[PDB]
């Protein structure tokens, strides 16, 4: 996740592209692309418009390849649990947009030898999925509560554990990243207004 | 489509070159010095017997192969090095110093039964005119024994920055061959933006 | 000042090529200009202490001093010296050498030379 | 270690079939390969994009059913 | 003979035991287009 932060700062401070996008290419994709992980990386990228053949000069981006479960490394904190699952390199590609982001104009990625293409129409989804992260976060806080209650480490954290206890139920907890891609549905910006108008 | 068309053009060039150099009913002189032991007259006679089918299978193979596997090879490397001049704009490679014309980049091929490329990275050999029109081989940058035509089971092909190809059967027998690349001009800068850096 | 002038070329070419590889942002925002006209303004927006979280105090001007990639002191470091002692004479005489004369050892602390 | 020395006066004359030149698919700008590649690439990308769109569309009937729960409450 | 020169490495096994080259790929390019159509 440090890769995404580094790329965001390098983009905002210098403006080497209009906007950005965060991507987690997993293991089997890289494997079928002909590229191998666990080897020295050197990431680059360029944006190639369609129908003309004008390519902006390449730009180096910071990529960091995790080894064990990747998706959970975005969701969990170190001392409370360990991730699990497949793992691929984090990266962030540059874009070219601002008024009507054109379709069919790709964003070409470059790794040690091979190049991958990512059509805009494929990269940028309309609706996001922010409603399930509340369900994730409550479980995370309950997790920290049951840790602080049992491990008996320090008083300052014990007070916070007691507060969390008295705030929400202490039942149990576990965080699962794979379940995030399955269970959820896409969040739209209306439904709160539906509930409100029904109120 | 762009990469497939470019590769088709390069292969058409090379195959037409060897085609024209062999069209006239030839007798090929071993252009590289190699002392052959006196019991191996049988083996060079066998090379003589299998030269035609070997060249035919080589053409078939070099044609049918996909494009992702070819771009790292020396064929498209020297084709890009050739296009780099006429493009009227500067261009720098990614991971290799410029070719410094005079050096032939080799791509081997097996000579027994099934014909498959063996070399992962190209071999940077340098020809040098020697006694009685028999160019001397020597190679810096790579270190791979049996350089051209030294050992059996290695058909050796290589094209210079100036796009002049040679073919070295086992034992040292072969011929030079010129190359004429036929490709439009309205698309040169796209391909060179995708295969170089333009700095 | 003696070294600052002695090593002038070093300090010059060190202050400019020293910040390299640090992503500086784009042109600095006009909000970065620290407003000075507002100190001795009798009539101006004001806010007593004890009401600074998010009150109806939004009327204060914004100023974002943002310093990201400029030349820090360690960037302009060019020399460092330390006192060794006192000397009478230096003669040159032999591989070339330089014999001291009545050296009195008095070691001092280190010193920075950046400005 | 007595072996034959190498000099350019050595030649090797392979028996070529005099019809070796006019190989039909040879020299011609290769059609079927580029065409087949384009075909398969389109057919794979279309399946990918269809699966992507369906992944969002998998909530249509559910949204339509959810939207009208007030009109039961509104009587 | 002389000069510390290079030698042509011959097939270790007898000559009869290294196959005449070929190329076997039943994947035909034309009919593939006809089926994909």
């Amino acid at each position: 996740m440090d890769a995404h932060i580094a790329n965001e700062t390098k983009q905002q401070m210098t403006r080497f592209a209009p906007a950005l996008v965060h991507v987690i290419v997993p293991d089997p994709l890289l494997a079928r692309a002909g590229v191998d992980p666990l080897a020295p990386f050197a990431a680059h990228a360029q944006t190639r418009y369609h129908g003309s053949g004008v390519c902006e000069p390449w730009v180096s981006v910071f990529a960091g390849h995790v080894q064990t479960g990747a998706v959970e490394s975005v969701l969990t904190l170190p001392p409370l649990q360990r991730p699990r699952g497949p793992g691929g390199l984090f990266v962030s590609l540059p874009l070219a947009l601002g008024a009507h982001f054109d379709g069919f104009t790709t964003a070409a990625l470059r790794v040690g030898a091979r190049e991958l293409v990512f059509t805009y129409d494929e990269l940028l989804p309309a609706r996001t999925r922010y409603n399930v992260d509340g369900e994730r976060l409550e479980r995370l806080c309950r997790q920290f509560a049951n840790y602080a209650r049992a491990r008996r480490v320090a008083p300052a954290v014990a007070a916070a554990g007691g507060h969390i206890d008295a705030l929400l139920p202490p039942a149990a907890a576990t965080i699962d990243g794979e379940a995030q891609l399955t269970r959820g549905g896409f969040d739209d910006p209306a439904a709160p207004h539906a509930r409100d108008a029904d109120r | 489509v762009l990469l497939e068309r470019f590769r088709n053009a390069c292969v058409r060039a090379l195959l037409a070159g060897v085609r024209e150099s062999v069209r006239r009913e030839p007798r090929m002189r071993q252009i590289i010095e190699f002392a052959i032991r006196p019991r191996d007259r049988e083996a060079v006679l066998d090379v003589a017997g299998r030269a035609p089918a070997l060249l035919d299978a080589f053409a078939r193979r070099l044609e049918h192969t996909p494009a992702r596997e070819m771009v790292d090879s020396g064929l498209m490397t020297a084709a890009a090095a050739h296009l780099a001049a006429r493009a009227t704009a500067g261009y720098v490679t990614f991971e290799s110093g410029p070719l410094l014309g005079g050096v032939f980049l080799f791509d081997y091929y097996s000579a027994g039964g099934e014909v498959i490329r063996v070399t992962r990275a190209p071999l940077a050999v340098a020809v040098e005119p020697a006694t009685r029109g028999q160019f001397a081989c020597r190679f810096r940058g790579a270190s791979h024994r049996c350089l051209p035509g030294e050992s059996y089971a290695y058909l050796c092909v290589g094209v210079s920055r100036d796009l002049r190809a040679l073919v070295v059967l086992p034992g040292g027998f072969g011929f030079f061959a010129t190359l004429r690349l036929e490709w439009p001009a309205a698309l040169v800068d796209p391909v060179l933006e995708r295969l170089c850096r333009r700095v | 000042d003696a070294l600052s002038f002695l090593l002038a070329g070093t300090r010059v070419d060190n202050a400019i090529h020293g910040t390299d590889e640090a992503d500086a942002p784009a042109a600095p925002a006009a909000a970065a200009a620290f407003p000075a006209y507002l100190f001795n303004d009798p009539r101006s927006a004001r806010c007593p202490t004890g009401r600074l979280n998010t009150p109806a105090a939004e009327a204060l001007p914004v100023w974002a001093p943002d310093m990201r990639g400029r030349a820090t002191r360690n960037s302009c470091m060019y020399a460092a010296y330390v006192r060794l002692g006192t000397v009478e004479r230096v003669v040159r005489r032999a591989l070339p050498l330089a014999h001291m004369e009545r050296f009195t050892w008095d070691v001092g602390a280190w010193e920075e030379c950046f400005f | 270690a007595a072996a034959i020395p190498g000099s350019a006066r050595h030649f090797i004359a392979p028996p070529f079939p005099v019809g070796f030149w006019a190989r039909p698919g040879f020299g011609e700008g290769l059609d079927a390969r580029l065409a087949l590649a384009h075909a398969n690439a389109r057919r794979r990308a279309a399946a990918a994009a269809l699966d992507n769109a369906m992944a969002a569309g998998a909530r249509l009937e559910a949204e339509v059913d959810e939207q009208l729960r007030p009109l039961e409450r509104q009587v």
